[PDB]
């Protein structure tokens, strides 16, 4: 019989990519937003060019919602053995009950572990969707402030 | 995608937007034995400069 | 990695499309379709829709 | 999303459905509508 | 508790983010077999490939919300057209509504009636959508509010029907009755006049377990003008021959020409009278079809309140089989 | 849901007789939770055809308990198909296990728990198996058609029955139906080489009286005898009609009998479990 | 209310075949918590009409899990709250989500288990959606009828579609289709002709009205109120003294026809027995594969 | 029929459906099928 190697998300090295907070009320939340404000610097350039005043701006960002779901079944005659409605006051049925409990336990440990690899995959899925190719970024940050 | 400007009709908020659009586009082609128009349901990521 | 697609040749066949007014003589159109489909790949399969 | 605590009680005892003219919006449910319970809210999560 | 159905599909006809839960959805047949059965079903004289074309002009997509279908019929209040048009997110939507109208008008013309093309599911409650691909979920039995929607503002729901189409019957027929528990019927109304025809939809509630005569009287004008203009384009022959009169005087005639059993061949069978029942162009049953209905469930109350709507009250989903209304 | 029927004050001479009606069915008109006894009540026997036409317009209800104040009921079919209840038989033929039952108005009258104090009378419908209820409806409607242990018709509603019947029959005549009508002699000749073929044809068949008296010519080819085929359409239409001809004159079978332990056949006047449909 | 069936032990190999039919339906006799396999058995070459008539005097029940000792069934008629249950589709063509199934005998070419060790046969009825079944019955009957008059034996249009794929409607001679269906086509065609004849005998001048203005007017007047064009049914001639060998009382014939037509209409199914409410699966179940169903 | 007490654990996981060829019988059920919980034996009671 084979074992199942568990993986803990925060044990991996990928966890430094995203800050994660538990939030047991997320299902209640409608469109949620986060804000931003930044102040650019300025240099007092001498000459006929109109000396520009310090600029201010106000930027926000909108949340996006996803989900994760995994499903596992259970056998119909196994239900009569877990519950006891089909249990007999005998010496065999205890063995079948032990076997069915073991099966349900292995199965639920399998599925309850799947949500770790799930997040470890979701992180790569989102991190791959924003990152522009380096070929089109290395020279772009070299022509800053001139695209007018 | 060379004679259709309806995509070019979509204005560019800035060169950075068109940059980000590359490297994350959706695949228009299928994954079958031939190159067929793809059912828009599934989709996948593909880069094209 | 190795190219997931082939890089060979496969000429398209426009007789798998719509929107074109067929020519008047029906015999001419049937002859064109029967000569273009002379073992050419992928164009027809006589099943509706 | 009804009121949580009232400020002052009311004294007049009068049929209100016949007097819907004076009010702006007027909603009468029968008995324990299952709608006045669920509460959703909007939220702002950190400012940088 | 109640039982649910989940059917992944395309977001063309029922658009579960555009409407809120609580409205009946329908299942649309695969169109291939409709187009096929037309080839043998369209009556004589008429076109026999026009449904083929009408379908090809609208190019799987399986569900259709009643809120959408009611708009693509004759009867509708333009407020709901405006709502469906400007409130649906989707591209090219008004054009699609027009094409669907042409489809249904072709369906009745080809004598393959839409009631043989739209089975009814329950009221939707939930959905998860990709880009132009949805998975709606509707009840199928039990009462609506046994479900649990993931709205978190209103966990339970109700059933919403466009009040423009809801036709009450009892207060209409003046039965003098007293509102208790009433049934709920979704009814279709056909009308057949070649190249000038349409379809009317309604949602009917009453205590009447058997519609029958009730609709036969309700839709009297439709049946009248449908029985006479329905046989059109069918070549009827000239005045019927007098031989068509089936002879009845000859049954209990003691003295009459008679034939030995088993000899309808060449031997002396000539002296028998000839009778040619010849029926070519008269009104068949499919010619006098005017309405079709199907039972939906049971209802307490209907209140009207807002675009006008009609909230149900303790709807218990119990779907029945279709029914013809021709006589 | 449990329909509650209230009772006025009753003399002990008839309360004890009403107690014995614990498994019979009555016909309300509206399904409110409460209803007085006076409401659910039918006049004394008359025009079994009219009554049978009235059972269609109302949904039944069987009663279970009879208290000195209150008398319960149960709306038979509005949302349920497995509410196993018990109702007593009151028809002459004993209904056996397996088959459905249909409600039929009573014959000859004489079944009226005439309550004098309340000044009203009830007529509980009898319960017959399907196979015989069909035949009874057949006999009564045919007798009504004759007038252009047995009560006479009324000539005011018998015409309605005749109308329904003649409509359901008229719409059988199709340009495909004549094609079938053409092989009556080819059918009779087939009903001769074999035994079962002759067995399916009746004795006063009303068609053998025709196939041996009239010759008919080959049928005229209908318009477009290449694209479509008519015999199929006519036969499909006839199936659709005949599947719903029995109920349109009588009443749909309302419940089927299931018994788990008792003897299979239950005699008249004895209660027997049931499940509704 | 779950019944079990004693199983007279057969053999290896065959018991696997019995295990493969874990989804079909079987027609019990009475609701007892015990039954012998010998009871639920029918000669798999049989008359379709009589089998379809017998399907009414029984109870449907689906075969849940089986073991060398016994097999468990669950009736469909009686039940509590209409619990879910699994069903193996066995018709000729698939069935979609959200419709009604009906039980008809193996009208076309038959399949039947031949348990050669126990020396008994089993018939497992087809599972068809409602409208498709009501039309397939007419299809087979109409083909037999067209054959009957010795006309053009083929028209290339005895085909039925279902979800795109074209079905062929196997040739009508495979097992006994020329013998196990004769009863049905005879008993249907005959009744149709008799109804037509009775109607025409009651209204002799029906087919001599206006080809487009008289017949339609008569039908619309009949559907509407009590005008009826007088006694639209002319008074039939008076009968014979009921010992003359040629007596014909039309009204008794109409009575017999009403009775026989009602009986035939009831012994045809077409009243749904279940409804597919599949959930968490492929929305279209192909033949041979199980499908979640709730009883009606 | 299934095992009761495993003897040796497996050190290395792998995709099994790839290497069907190495095995002689192969059965892969989705999750918790119905056969595993059948305890149905058969044996001789007495000899003489």
């Amino acid at each position: 019989c084979s074992t199942l190697s568990l993986v803990r998300f925060l044990e991996l090295g990928l966890s430094v990519a995203c800050v994660c907070t538990k939030f047991p009320e997320l299902s209640y939340v409608a469109e949620g937003t986060i804000q931003f404000e930044v102040q650019q610097p300025m240099i007092a350039r001498d000459g006929p060019h109109p000396a520009d005043q310090p600029v201010h701006n106000y930027m926000i960002k909108r949340l996006d919602r996803r989900s994760l779901n995994a499903a596992f079944s259970i056998a119909v005659e196994a239900l009569g053995l877990i519950s006891g409605e089909n249990l007999d006051g005998t010496h065999i049925s205890s063995a079948m009950r032990l076997r069915a409990i073991q099966q349900l336990a292995r199965n639920v440990q399998a599925v309850l572990d799947s949500f770790e690899r799930g997040t470890a995959d979701q992180m790569l899925r989102v991190l791959m969707e924003k990152a522009p190719p380096l070929s089109l970024l290395a020279p772009f940050t070299l022509y800053e402030g001139r695209l007018a | 995608k060379f004679f259709t400007p309806a995509e070019a009709v979509a204005k560019s908020r800035g060169l950075a937007r068109l940059i980000a659009d590359t490297g994350a586009a959706a695949s228009p082609t299928s994954n079958g034995e031939y190159q067929f128009k793809r059912p828009v349901g599934a989709g996948e990521l593909v880069e094209d400069p | 990695r190795a190219p997931v697609t082939d890089m060979g040749n496969l000429p398209q066949n426009l007789f798998a499309t719509r929107g074109a007014p067929p020519m008047l003589d029906a015999d001419a159109d049937d002859y064109l379709r029967r000569t273009v489909n002379a073992g050419n790949r992928l164009a027809p399969v006589p099943v509706f829709g | 999303r009804p009121a949580i605590l009232p400020s002052g009680q009311i004294l007049s005892n009068i049929e209100v459905h016949s007097h819907r003219a004076l009010f702006d919006i007027f909603k009468r449910f029968r008995s324990d509508d299952n709608n006045l319970y669920g509460a959703e809210f909007d939220a702002l999560l950190g400012t940088y | 508790r109640a039982r649910l159905i989940r059917q992944v599909t395309l977001a063309d006809f029922c658009e579960p983010q555009a409407e809120r839960p609580g409205l009946v959805v329908l299942a649309l047949r695969h169109p291939a077999d409709l187009a096929g059965a037309a080839y043998a079903a369209t009556p004589p004289g008429k076109n026999h490939r026009d449904l083929e074309e009408a379908w090809l002009a609208l190019d799987r997509a399986s569900v259709v919300s009643l809120n959408f279908l009611v708009a693509a019929a004759e009867n509708a209040d333009d407020a709901l057209r405006a709502h469906v048009t400007t409130n649906y997110r989707d591209r090219r939507t008004a054009a699609r509504l027009e094409r669907f109208a042409t489809v249904l008008r072709a369906m009745i013309r080809s004598h393959v009636f839409p009631h043989r093309a739209l089975h009814v599911l329950g009221g939707l409650l939930g959905h998860v959508t990709q880009d132009r691909l949805a998975s709606v979920t509707c009840v199928a039995r039990g009462d609506q509010e046994a479900a649990r929607t993931n709205d978190m503002a209103a966990r339970r729901s109700q059933v919403h029907v466009p009040a423009c189409a809801l036709m009450d019957v009892d207060r209409e027929l003046r039965l003098g009755g007293d509102d208790g528990l009433r049934f709920a019927y979704l009814v279709f109304v056909y009308t057949q006049r070649h190249r000038r025809e349409a379809l009317r939809v309604h949602v009917a509630v009453s205590r009447l377990p058997e519609l029958g005569d009730a609709l036969s009287f309700l839709l009297a004008g439709t049946r009248v003008d449908n029985a006479i203009h329905g046989t059109d384009e069918a070549d009827a022959p000239a005045a019927p021959a007098a031989a068509a009169a089936f002879p009845a005087y000859l049954f209990n005639d003691p003295r009459s020409a008679r034939c030995p059993t088993g000899r309808l061949n060449t031997p002396a069978a000539e002296a028998l009278p000839v009778w040619a029942p010849d029926m070519r162009g008269r009104a068949t049953r499919n010619s006098c079809m005017y309405a079709a209905y199907v039972r939906l469930g049971t209802v307490e109350r209907v209140v009207r309140r807002a675009l006008p709507l009609a909230h149900m009250e303790r709807f218990t989903w119990d779907v029945g089989a279709w029914e013809e209304c021709f006589f | 849901m449990e329909v509650d029927i209230a009772l006025p004050t009753l003399s002990p001479g008839d309360l004890s007789a009403l107690q014995r009606c614990e498994g019979r069915v009555v016909f309300l008109e509206t399904l409110r939770r409460h209803a007085t006894l006076r409401e659910v009540a039918l006049p004394c026997g008359g025009d079994v055809l009219a009554a049978m036409a009235a059972y269609r317009r109302r949904f039944a209800a069987v009663i279970t308990r009879v208290t000195p104040h209150r008398m319960l009921a149960t709306p038979l079919g509005v949302g349920g198909r497995g509410q196993s209840l018990v109702l007593q038989n009151t028809g002459p033929f004993d209904l056996t296990n397996g088959d459905h039952v249909c409600l039929v108005p009573p014959l000859l009258g004489d079944e009226c728990l005439r309550l004098t104090s309340a000044n009203l009378e009830l007529r509980f419908p009898m319960t017959l198996p399907l196979a015989q209820a069909r035949e009874l409806t057949a006999r009564v409607v045919a007798r009504a058609a004759e007038t252009l242990q047995l009560p006479p018709p009324h000539r005011d509603n018998a015409e309605a029955a005749t109308r329904s019947l003649v409509l359901n029959m008229i719409f059988l005549l199709n340009e495909g139906a004549v094609i079938l009508l053409s092989l009556i002699p080819n059918l009779l000749t087939l009903g001769a080489q074999d035994g079962y073929a002759n067995a399916v044809i009746q004795l006063g068949s009303a068609t053998r009286e025709l196939g041996q008296l009239v010759r008919q010519p080959p049928p005229p080819l209908p318009q477009d005898h290449a694209r479509r085929f008519c015999v199929f359409e006519a036969l499909e239409a006839w199936i659709a009609s005949a599947s719903r001809l029995g109920d349109t004159l009588g009443t749909r079978p309302v419940a089927r009998v299931c018994i788990f332990d008792g003897p299979p056949t239950v005699p008249p006047g004895e209660k027997a479990a049931v499940v509704e449909v």
